[PDB]
């Protein structure tokens, strides 16, 4: 499960 | 940090992320921080983005070792286990830190708030990942409380599709799944979200779509894993 | 590191290899050598592999930000590329003072002592990417002293297909391209050691077979970028 | 110009 990442 | 003008310690993490040097951005922030000035959007994210990586790494470690520890049942795969337990806990001690001394307190916009608690809760969320003993269920409820004062203010005051509440539902929802046992909350919260912000795009440019799209596959891709 | 066991300590750097934790894994190796026992191959691979990576991302990161140098030509971004360094002449300066005292006057068997000689060829080789001033012509005669010695030794004592001996050449050569201005002897040196390496291939087995000839490619690679 | 990896 995938939380969020700081860059796209 | 504190002979080190404020914006030369900005323009030093933006070099130490462009090098990947995330353990040198995340003290230059911690110096901006401690400057006492509140911080930009722009420079939440400096924050965010360099200890979000100093203890992405230590969570992968800390599961390597600790893997292989469970694995084995001498003391020295326990022994390093717990040196960089200790190491992690340290990292998310000092983050909690900085938003209660004083960036949270000084915080009245939606986006700053939210943004902040949201990391309150997933740095608690992180020690709730090693934590055993008799404050396991303390970390718990105090992550829980920071994400749940977060959604709050983001219902009121964000709309659906806004990036920052995106995230922080997607990161509550990993909480629920993950660290509450509570995997239908996880599920539900996941497909509201997605649900809202999905009927929500008419509303958006073409770059605030794609930002709020990207969140939103996120959303969808855990969802596909829990059911 | 004193007070920890050097079978620990070994133990310690292989778990910090499979967390990737390459700083510790080098901490925990410089403890095993400053213990005064000799290494054996494993160990050396140990603390070869420790440093390599530590010093492989500060070299990253060094180019990263000289890059962003000479594209501006305040002083941030020159401070923060003496900064990164500095902190990598440390850890060069760390390795050859291990191989110094005493890995090297200890090593009498050509498989350990070509090994470290090339490891001080290659730290050598380290700072001579980063020295500009008064000492960079004689920090690269140090380089290539190591390098040359270890070459001596590994052409009387080693069949031409052996790793270490391919890796040193191979190194060296890079030496030669990169360091040295001298191209024709990068690519000279590249050949010979190919070509003698594959009349040698018969005499192996298929374990050894496979290790040779994956740094035949190497050499290969290079050669086909140099020519 | 690639020098020596450590692993294989
Ligand atoms: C709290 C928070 C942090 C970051 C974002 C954000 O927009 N991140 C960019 C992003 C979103 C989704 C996927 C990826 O992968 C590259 C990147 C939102 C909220
Ligand atoms: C000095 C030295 C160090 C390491 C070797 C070696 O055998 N390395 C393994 C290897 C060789 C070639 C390519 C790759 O890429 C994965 C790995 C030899 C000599
Ligand atoms: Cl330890
Ligand atoms: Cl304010
Ligand atoms: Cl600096
Ligand atoms: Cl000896
Ligand atoms: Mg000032
Ligand atoms: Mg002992």
């Amino acid at each position: 499960a995938g939380s969020i990442p700081g860059r796209r | 940090m504190g002979s080190m003008e404020r914006a030369s310690l900005i323009q030093k993490a933006k070099l130490a992320e462009q090098a990947e040097r995330y353990e040198d951005m995340a003290a230059f922030m911690k110096g901006a921080v401690e400057k006492g000035e509140e911080l930009s959007c722009e420079e939440r994210n400096l924050l965010s983005v360099a200890y979000k990586n100093v203890v992405g790494g230590q969570r992968a470690a800390w599961r390597v070792l600790s893997s292989i520890e469970q694995k084995s049942n001498g003391p020295e795969v326990r022994e390093y286990r717990e040196k960089v337990e200790t190491e992690l806990q340290g990292v998310c001690d000092t983050v909690l830190g900085l938003l209660d001394s004083h960036l949270i307190k000084e915080a009245g916009d939606a986006e700053s708030r939210v943004f902040y608690l949201k990391m309150k809760g997933d740095y608690y969320r992180y020690l709730a990942e090693v934590a055993t003993g008799d404050d396991k269920k303390r970390i718990i409820d105090s992550a829980r409380s920071a994400y749940q004062e977060a959604m709050d203010i983001s219902k009121k005051e964000m709309p659906p599709t806004n990036p920052i509440r995106l995230g922080l539902a997607l990161n509550f929802s990993v909480f629920h799944y993950e660290i509450a046992n509570s995997p239908e909350e996880a599920i539900s919260l996941a497909k509201t979200t997605f649900d809202e912000a999905m009927a929500d795009l008419h509303t958006l440019s073409e770059d605030s779509y794609k930002d709020s799209t990207l969140i939103m596959q996120l959303l969808r891709d855990n969802l596909t894993l829990w059911t």
